[PDB]
């Protein structure tokens, strides 16, 4: 019934994020420690990066991690990667079958000098660049046989970062520390009445409740439709859909949708203007 | 630069004995003295001690009418005002003092101590984040100018 | 009377205006209906003390206990020493959490530094072992605290063990005959009996009890929490009203307060714009008697419509209305009430002026309306305000501001009488030509802008960067010119909590480690070792008089962990001109990061001593007038248009252009590098760079700062 | 103690810390060496430890090991928190005294600097002779001042023990002329260092006033030492970090340092002092032995100057005797032969002899406190006067007596007339109290005295003003800027121009200060023996409570003694004054073990 | 332009101001008990609630120390301490407050009393000096003219045996331990806190209270006193030491009416 609204959301959020690189970034070992300062120098890079996705509606990641892979399991996995074409240099060295272009030095042999002190450990996380001298693809439009180099361009084909398992495990961690502190407090925020609207017209009574918004304003008329979150219109379309004596009037502007950078998106406008049938101009 | 000099203002208000505070804030461009001017008044102690007295008044009535009595008083008494609208470009600046003067007066009267709201805003000078009241507003609006 | 819709947000504002007034405009003024504060540090800490559980034990938040008087002087501390405690907070590392125990409550891994019992132990070893010794749990010792003065750090482990146990005390959950003495108590244990607050303490054990006689008065059973009560005695805290001063005598100033219409001869109201006034309050939603309304049903709304009315009737000599109209912010249209434009719209249509008796009704009404509304200026220094007439401003602090008979603001430069010294040291002339602007101002008319200290971070540092970076590599730079051992340097800023926690700090110190072995190995190259030298010299009948630092038969030697900049060329340059003038056959060679090196080639005496005498005259000369000389941006536009080859400087176009690319580029930075102009010394003679100055300072550059470049190698 | 049964909180919390899981033996030995570092002990003998706690033998149930750990040093050794001087450890166990590792390393450092470094510098004895033949003129029976000074400038490290009214600042300048005329090509860079702003100053107008009566010549005016500084300002000291400028690596570029009134000198102060200065820069001790103790945790020159009692050497006699030209005698036997060679006692007190009560009550006072009562008691020397305060009515006639006291000030002030004569008159009479608050104190004297003269018409007070004219202020905080330092008085009266306080400075002339300009201000109607330190006054009382305090002790009125000039006052009981002689101020240090060997 | 600002001519105000009095000014006895402003309200507190028929119950006394928060131990000597002050009679002819009934007795009466006369304090110390015999010492305090209304809150007003009687609580009492609080001690308190001032306008307004109630009224015939009742200076062998009965001399009444009537 009293709740306290507050202005500034970013200190709450640093703090979680804070809380987030506490409880995952310190207890792991050197190996994988490294790739993560390579990928950010401390939590405020990574909050600096997922500061535009963790205000607002979370999107979906294309072809996320599974929740039971950790950063070791994806470690290993990349360094078994590494190794399995160190084993296939290692075993096909010492040979050279292919024809030599005017385009191609005869300066590669060098190179396989430098694939040649390259497989030492599986410390690292870099590889060189001479194997972008060994891809199938390069080296015809420069004869390549043996599948060595085909696994090369297969190993680098992705690129072997850490980055999408952290920035994933940071969007499930820092916005559910963030509500469970403000659910801790009391507090509310801007978004935080969106969400709350959308998570009650969620569940299934709540849908009674919007026959109470019908019982409220039988009627809509929704200025600056360009400016609508996601969550907005599945709040105006859970209400004020198909029901009748219930009208509902969006007055907006496409080409003026400018507030991309805060939140809005003409993508729901777009489903907006799929979904209604009549349009006046 | 204008939230450092009230700062300063302030600090040599609540601090009037020790002289290297009151003449950190007697040479900023608030007051607008020469250097010939802060010479002789490092020179001469019977003007130092006229600024001292002056400046313990000032504190007399900080502590007794608030903070925009006492800024008020300051403005009156050494005619910075008037000297700021007679300087070009000085205008912008005399806008922000009186409304650093207004956002002081707003958070003085939620503070019992003296002290604390000299605290407030040194921490608001370190924390640079925009609330709706503390943001920057239009200078003039009779004096038509181009407007990006 | 003055009415206000709001009296909390008007009431700053009014006791602003009317405290500002002097004693021939003063009127005396009795503001009532606001809400009661009586002793915010005592009240507020209490609150707080109620949340020990629930807070983070942030470093902020137990000094803001303890700058109440109350809390410092239960634990016998002063000011002094809280000013102490202060900066021993500030340097030994202590950021957030009481104990190991209340990092592990909050799901969070035990690190074991950067806590409070961390600091407490840095701080006894402090008291106890020098930090020369090294580590002993892997905890340096703190040395500043090591006399006396650390007994008040026995005063805040005296607290901080206080604030564990209440935070083992009021986490369990307990029925309402058990806390009873609970805050009882806690006023006992963390504050003390004074004359001031003696009635803050009555008034919280008050309502502490008649919240415990409330509910105990019905017989609850079941445990109640501790969070229930705290918010129900925040709530109850600041429900006191004071009306005491409502009819003294002096003006009344307070809120519309219904059921009270009281006729006065002067009514005014403020705050009557829309959304503030009337004061919309919205019903529960389900309660019964906003379904079906009867007679004698009450709402806020209607409360305040017949407020209004009273208003207006109760008003006998004069009525005065006031509206935000136009916002200070963007100059947007702010509208009044309803209820405002339907008054103003019964004037329009119920009244006409006398000059125009008859040409129209919606005219006549807009005229009355337009005549009847002042539209008063944005700013009181304003000259319209002051024009004769009708209305006139009774302010006459702001009479010669709008007048425009002021003199303007004079040039901060201007010509000082000053004699040169018989002898002036070298550290004077160091730090002449290490800031020209700053020893213009500290030194001759002893003004020092002191900026305060930074506040203490709210976390441990994750990254190294500004003064602790190069506090770091300026010690590791001195360990590793000695050949010393890099891991117990390591072990030695671990300890200290410096370095990030785990592998991180590793990393960092073995990036650091190698760079700093990448310098060393051009360092050591051609280090020999040398002795400090002393420095007596006689230049144009002027004395100095100094000591030079490890002097080798080489020549000078420094390293920094800097980049390259000119300001270390000119002190380079000063040292091999103070060296080479009194015998010194050598060059002089600066090492810096990224395999920058400033060298200067031996020189006879005649040319040092000329040198010198340049900067002697230079020293006499920004004595008197500030000598605007730019390190950086000078040395930038000079070094873009020198030219090492020819030993002359170019003078076309291309070249004057880029030059001034560079003075701009190195004067203001960018958004991620803090340019020179930015900076306290130079913001107070000029506002905006001029190409007057700029050219000045151009000339002075080229006059001072050529043998710089000229003998560079 | 009394005191050092109540555990401070810092004690309680470091016992905890640093101790922690392990026995509570440790426990106890840590509290135990935090209590006694707070209240000035430098080390803690583990006979005291053993015998005067009643835990003792409940912690020898409490140990088990093999060998029981029936030994104090093999239960300490056992834990991690204390070490025999190898392991980075809090505590440190070496001569079966157990100190901090600060305080062991402070010792050390100050055991090395007066048993290593104190050499014998070789010089010329006749030109040494003939030149303290020509500046002592007293040539006929032993003089100390002279062996004083043959024996300062004789070696390196050297400290000259004397009371106040001996003349040790004409010592000094004498001293500082036959250096400078014994070395006439060699440059000397002298330097002075005082712990205090008040005592430089002190200092800077003594040797001003001393050193331009002997005839000196072009070049010997030019190395006149120009000021005396402080002791955190010559080292540079910070207020924010404890990093000297001359810490380690630079030393300070002296050729000789007279540092004036080591009494005041604590253990880490002088350690600091220690590791900043050279090879070669001799340095000259000032104070007296049987003086006030440090203000933090300490006792440097009494450790120093106990052994002054044994005597010189029997080479060092002969030494004495060829420089001088006089009889010197020597000392039996032979223990630490470099410090009872770089110490010297003075006895000959010139403005005061055997004629004076002062003198022989302070002498008395080092004795027994039946030889005080015999002092005080046969005639009293027309100097020193006791009044037995008990009751209210010796209270009135304290406050009659500090009106007859303070007449002439009164008198001075009422007629209007100049503030050179009413500062002068005001510094001929002070009263000295032990504690500050209470009935007894600093606080409770001044409101006493100001209700005094507001009861009889001598001052008139405002109630609501603070600024009445006559009030006696004083400095707390030092202050360059305005030119005046901690314990300097001031008078605030009206010359015409309003209502200002003139300070009298030591170059001779007074400044009037507005009281708004002034940091600091303090009623002194009544002085507390260890901030009345450096000054001199011609008529001293003493105050001392009747209530037992370990404030109140041999040092503390030997200081009261030595204050007053001519003539002393006291109020206090007779067992006050029988017990505060016999507890004499004893700090346990191991200098005393370490200077033996 | 030219352009001037506009000068008051006159005062904005004079000095009108609703104000009160203070404006213008063994182990377990009362003796140990702690001397402050919230005792002596707690004190006042308990006279106030306290029915004067009704005998003192010692759980009433130990719940109402559970209200206020003292300690419990203080409370069996409270209550005998109570019932000692209330069998004492404060009266010349010897009438105790137990004889008081609910109708007779009013507690707290507060009145605002007019004045439209600048208050000048020479013209009214004279007149004070000229009846009031404690006026021979107490040099005169200063304040300023005070013209508009006065506010006050009288413990205490009873009747009995159809004549009104005045009653006011001092409990400070910080000073005195011993038997020392004679009819001299409290004469001297009386004139060192300067209680006649208070004491005589509440004769005034009570005057002037029972003058508008009561027709026929008759200030010598119906007023008898005015009573103040030292709570710490109450003994049980001494009946005049703790009360303090004072008489107007009927003619300093009038003159101060008709000097706050105009």
């Amino acid at each position: 019934f009293e709740q306290q609204l507050i202005e500034d959301e970013s200190l709450l959020r640093y703090q979680a994020c804070a809380d987030f690189w506490r409880r995952h970034c310190y207890p792991l070992p050197r190996e994988i420690a490294q790739v993560v300062f390579e990928t950010w120098k401390g939590p405020q890079a990574l909050l600096r990066d997922i500061n535009r996705y963790l205000q607002g509606e979370a999107p979906v990641i294309k072809a996320p991690p599974p929740d039971d892979e950790t950063l070791a399991s994806r470690h290993a996995q990349i360094v078994a990667r590494i190794d399995t074409v160190k084993q296939q240099w290692r075993d096909a060295v010492g040979e050279l079958d292919a024809l030599i272009e005017s385009s191609g030095i005869d300066r590669r042999k060098f190179n396989r000098s430098n694939q040649a002190k390259w497989i030492d450990k599986i410390s690292a996380w870099a590889e060189e660049e001479t194997n972008s001298y060994q891809l199938p693809e390069s080296l015809e439009k420069f004869t390549p046989r043996h599948p060595l180099f085909e696994a090369i361009d297969q190993l680098l084909a992705e690129p072997l970062s850490i980055r999408d398992l952290v920035i994933t495990r940071a969007l499930a961690e820092i916005r559910e520390t963030v509500a469970r502190e403000k659910r801790r407090r009391g507090e509310l925020g801007f978004d935080d009445m969106l969400s709350r609207l959308d998570s009650a017209l969620r569940s299934e009574s709540g849908e009674v409740l919007a026959a109470a918004i019908r019982t409220r304003f039988p009627v809509a008329m929704i200025d600056e439709f360009q400016d609508t979150d996601p969550q907005q219109y599945r709040i105006f379309r859970r209400i004020w859909h198909h029901q009748p004596e219930t009208a509902l009037l969006l007055i907006g502007d496409p080409k003026q949708a400018i507030y991309a950078f805060r939140g809005a998106d003409i993508f729901t406008y777009m489903k907006a203007r799929s979904e209604v049938h009549a349009h006046y101009t | 630069l204008e939230a450092q000099e009230m700062l300063w203002l302030l600090q040599a208000v609540m601090t009037p004995e020790r002289e290297n505070t009151l003449r950190s804030a007697l040479a900023t461009s608030m007051m607008g003295l020469n250097a010939l001017d802060i010479e002789t008044l490092n020179n001469d102690e019977h003007a130092w001690d006229v600024v001292v007295e002056e400046f313990d008044g000032y504190r007399q009535i900080w502590r007794k009418r608030g903070v925009m009595p006492m800024l008020r008083a300051l403005m009156s008494a050494r005619n910075i005002a008037e000297n700021l609208l007679a300087t070009a470009g000085g205008e912008r600046r005399l806008t922000d003092i009186l409304h650093i003067s207004e956002l002081l007066q707003e958070a003085g009267t939620q503070l019992e101590s003296e002290h604390a709201l000299v605290r407030w805003l040194s921490q608001h000078i370190l924390e640079p984040d925009s609330n709706a009241s503390s943001q920057q507003m239009r200078l003039e609006s009779d004096k038509h100018l181009v407007q990006i | 009377i003055v009415m206000v819709a709001d009296i909390d947000s008007y009431s700053p504002f009014i006791q602003a205006v009317f405290g500002s007034a002097p004693a021939d405009r003063y009127l005396p003024y009795a503001i009532s209906d606001r809400r009661a504060r009586q002793s915010h540090p005592v009240l507020e800490a209490f609150i707080s003390l109620l949340s020990l559980p629930d807070s983070r034990f942030v470093s902020e938040d137990v000094l803001a206990l303890l700058d109440v008087p109350v809390l410092a002087a239960r634990f016998d501390i002063t000011e002094e020493g809280l000013r102490y405690l202060r900066q021993w907070v500030n340097e030994s590392g202590i950021r957030w959490g009481i104990d190991d125990d209340n990092v592990r409550e909050l799901e969070l891994p035990a690190t074991g530094q950067h806590t409070w019992r961390f600091g407490l132990t840095r701080m006894l070893l402090g008291y106890a072992m020098e930090s020369a010794q090294g580590e002993w749990q892997s905890v340096l010792p703190y040395d500043e605290s090591s006399g006396l003065i650390a007994e008040l750090v026995g005063h805040l482990a005296s607290l901080l063990m206080q604030l564990n146990i209440w935070r083992r005390g009021l986490a369990q959950e307990r029925p309402l005959e058990e806390w009873l003495p609970v805050c009882r108590d806690m006023l006992n244990a963390f504050f003390l009996p004074d004359a001031e607050t003696e009635a803050a303490m009555t008034l919280i054990e008050q309502q502490w009890q008649a919240i415990i006689a409330e509910g105990l008065g019905a017989q609850y059973g079941d445990a109640v929490p501790l969070s229930l009560l705290r918010d129900e005695l925040a709530q109850r805290l600041d429900q006191e009203r004071i009306s005491q001063r409502f009819l003294a005598g002096p003006v009344n100033i307070c809120t519309l307060m219904p059921m009270r219409s009281i006729p006065f001869k002067v009514v005014c109201l403020l705050g009557m714009n829309d959304g503030v006034y009337p004061r919309q309050l919205a019903p529960l939603g389900f309660d019964l008697m906003s379904q079906k309304p009867k007679r004698g049903d009450r709402s806020r709304r209607d409360d305040d419509r017949y407020l209004f009315l009273e208003a207006l009737i109760s008003a006998q000599q004069k009525l005065y209305i006031s509206y935000i109209g136009r916002s200070i912010q963007d100059n947007s249209e702010r509208f009044p009430s309803v209820l405002v434009q339907e008054l103003i719209d019964y004037i329009g249509q119920s009244h006409y002026l006398p000059g125009d008796e008859a040409l129209n009704c919606d005219e006549s009404e807009a005229r009355v309306k337009a005549h009847l509304t002042c539209l008063h200026t944005r700013m009181p220094f304003d000259p319209q305000n002051y024009q004769p007439g009708e209305r006139q401003s009774y302010a006459r602090e702001w009479l010669p501001a709008a007048s425009q008979a002021g003199k303007a603001h004079s040039e901060f430069v201007q010509p000082l009488p000053f004699t040169l010294p018989e002898t002036v040291p070298l550290e004077t002339l160091q730090r002449f030509w290490a800031h020209p602007v700053r020893a213009f101002f500290q030194m001759r008319l002893q003004v020092n802008f002191r900026t305060e200290d930074s506040e203490i971070p709210d976390t441990e540092p994750f990254i190294l960067e500004g003064l602790s970076r190069y506090q770091i590599n300026q010690q590791l730079l001195n360990a590793l010119v000695e050949q010393d051992d890099a891991e117990r340097l390591f072990r030695r800023f671990r300890a200290a909590g410096d370095l990030p926690y785990g592998a991180f700090g590793e990393i960092f110190w073995e990036t650091q480690c190698q760079e700093m072995q990448q310098l060393a190995d051009r360092v050591i190259a051609c280090r020999q070792p040398g002795q400090s030298m002393e420095i007596d010299l006689a230049c144009n009948g002027v004395q100095i008089t100094g000591w030079l630092p490890q002097v080798q038969p080489d020549g000078l030697l420094r390293w920094r962990p800097s980049l390259l900049s000119v300001a270390q060329g000119m002190q380079l340059w000063l040292e091999h001109l103070v060296y080479c003038a009194s015998g010194g056959n050598g060059e002089s060679r600066l090492f810096l990061r990224k395999d920058g090196e400033w060298r200067f080639p031996p020189l006879a005496a005649e040319q040092a001593l000329h040198y010198l005498s340049q900067l002697i005259e230079g020293y006499r000369e920004g004595m008197s007038a500030p000598l605007l000389v730019l390190p950086e941006s000078g040395g930038a536009w000079l070094k873009t248009c020198y030219d090492a080859q020819n030993d002359a400087m170019l003078d076309d176009d291309s070249t004057l252009q880029k030059a001034r690319t560079k003075f701009l580029q190195a004067y203001e930075g960018n958004m991620m590098v803090r340019g020179e102009g930015d900076d306290i010394w130079y913001q107070r003679l000029w506002r905006q760079l001029t190409p007057e100055t700029m050219e000045a300072i151009v000339e002075q550059s080229q006059r001072f700062l050529l043998p710089l470049f000229r003998f560079n190698q | 103690a009394v005191e050092h049964k109540q555990l401070r909180p810092l004690d309680v919390q470091f016992a905890l810390t640093v101790a922690g899981d392990e026995h509570p033996a440790v426990t106890l030995a840590a509290a135990l060496l935090s209590h006694d570092a707070g209240e000035g002990h430098v080390c803690l003998p583990l006979s005291r430890l053993e015998n005067n706690e009643a835990s003792h033998p409940l912690l020898a149930t409490c140990v088990s090991e093999i060998g029981e750990l029936q030994n104090w040093e093999e239960c300490l050794l056992a834990s991690q928190a204390v070490s025999r001087g190898d392991e980075p450890t809090p505590m440190i166990l070496c001569g079966d005294r157990l100190y901090l590792n600060r305080m062991w390393c402070n010792e050390r450092t100050v055991a090395r600097f007066f048993n290593e470094v104190n050499h014998a510098i070789e010089v010329d004895e006749a030109l040494l002779a003939q030149t303290l033949d020509k500046l002592f003129p007293v040539s006929d029976e032993i003089n100390w001042q002279k062996v004083a000074a043959a024996v300062a400038l004789t070696r390196r490290i050297s400290v000259i023990s004397g009371g106040p009214g001996t003349g040790k600042t004409t010592t000094v300048a004498k001293l500082l002329a036959a250096l400078i005329q014994m070395a006439d090509g060699e440059r000397c860079r002298i330097r002075l260092a005082a712990p205090t702003g008040k005592a430089a100053a002190r200092l800077t107008e003594s040797l001003g006033k001393a050193l331009r009566q002997l005839p000196l010549t072009d070049e010997q005016k030019k190395r006149i030492p120009e000021d005396a500084s402080t002791l955190h300002r010559l080292l540079g000291a910070q207020p924010g970090s404890q990093r000297l400028r001359h810490h380690a690596g630079n030393p300070l570029h002296l050729d000789v340092l007279v540092v004036d009134e080591a009494s005041m000198i604590d253990l880490p102060m002088m350690s600091r002092l220690i590791d900043a200065l050279p090879d070669h820069a001799r340095v000259i001790f000032l104070g007296d032995r049987d003086q006030l103790a440090s203000v933090e945790a300490g006792a440097v020159l009494g450790d120093i100057c106990a052994y002054a009692n044994a005597g010189f050497t029997a080479e060092r006699a002969r030494q004495l005797s060829r420089l001088t030209g006089t009889h010197v005698p020597a000392g039996t036997g032979t223990e630490a032969a470099s410090l009872r060679d770089s110490l010297c006692l003075l006895q000959k007190s010139y403005r005061f002899g055997s004629d004076s009560g002062i003198g022989q009550l302070a002498a008395a006072i080092n004795r027994g406190d039946k030889t005080a009562v015999k002092t005080v008691f046969q005639q009293d020397f027309t100097d020193i006067e006791k009044r037995l305060l008990q009751s209210g009515e010796d209270y009135i006639a304290m406050l009659e007596e500090a009106l007859a006291g303070y007449g002439r000030y009164l008198d001075l002030l009422q007629a209007r007339a100049e503030p050179d004569l009413i500062i002068q008159a005001f510094n001929e009479y002070q009263l000295l109290c032990a504690l500050r608050e209470g009935p007894f104190g600093v606080a409770g004297l001044n409101e006493r005295i100001e209700q005094f003269m507001q009861q009889k018409r001598k001052i008139h007070r405002h109630p609501h003003s603070r600024w009445y004219e006559g009030r006696p202020v004083m400095i707390a905080r030092n202050d360059s800027a305005l030119g005046l330092f901690n314990g300097d008085i001031g008078i605030a009266l009206d010359r015409g121009q309003g209502t200002r306080v003139w300070f009298a400075m030591p170059d001779g002339n007074i400044k009037s200060v507005q009281p708004s300009r002034l940091p600091e201000h303090e009623t002194t109607w009544a002085m507390t023996v260890h901030k009345s330190q450096g000054s001199e006054f011609d008529h001293a009382a003493l105050i001392l409570p009747s209530q037992r305090t370990p404030v109140v002790t041999r040092e503390l009125v030997y200081t009261a003694v030595t204050r007053a000039r001519r003539r002393l006052s006291l109020y206090a009981d007779e067992r006050i004054l029988s017990a505060a002689i016999a507890t004499r101020t004893e700090r346990r240090s191991g200098l005393a073990a370490l200077f033996s060997s | 332009a030219e352009l001037n600002a506009k000068t008051l001519q006159r005062l904005p105000g004079d000095n009108w101001r609703v104000t009160s009095y203070s404006g213008l000014q063994p182990t377990l006895t009362p003796h140990q008990f702690p001397r402050g402003a919230s005792p002596g309200t707690f004190l006042h507190s308990l006279f106030e609630d306290l029915d004067f028929t009704q005998p003192v119950d010692p759980n009433w006394v130990r719940e109402k120390l559970e209200l206020g928060g003292f300690e419990s131990q203080w409370e069996p000597v409270l209550t005998e301490w109570i019932t000692a002050v209330l069998q004492a009679p404060l009266n010349e002819t010897g009438v105790s407050l137990s004889q008081l009934s609910a109708r007779n007795k009013q507690v707290e009466m507060e009145f605002y009393l007019p004045i439209s006369e600048p208050l000048i304090a020479s013209q009214l110390d004279t007149l004070i000096r000229q009846f009031d015999p404690l006026s021979a010492g107490c040099p005169p305090l200063e304040f300023m003219q005070v013209r508009g209304m006065l506010k006050g809150f009288i413990d205490l007003v009873f009747r009995h045996e159809g004549r009104y009687y005045l009653l006011a609580y001092k409990s400070n009492w910080l000073g005195e331990d011993s038997s020392a609080y004679t009819q001299q001690a409290m004469a001297a308190a009386m004139q060192a806190h300067r209680y006649d001032l208070q004491y005589q306008l509440y004769t005034l307004a009570l005057h002037r209270y029972l003058r508008h109630r009561i027709a026929d009224y008759d200030y010598e015939h119906h007023f008898g006193g005015v009573i103040y009742l030292f709570l710490r200076g109450v003994d049980k062998e001494h009946p005049q030491q703790g009360i303090y009965t004072t008489r107007p001399n009927a003619g300093l009444i009038a003159l101060m009416d008709e000097m706050f009537a105009g």
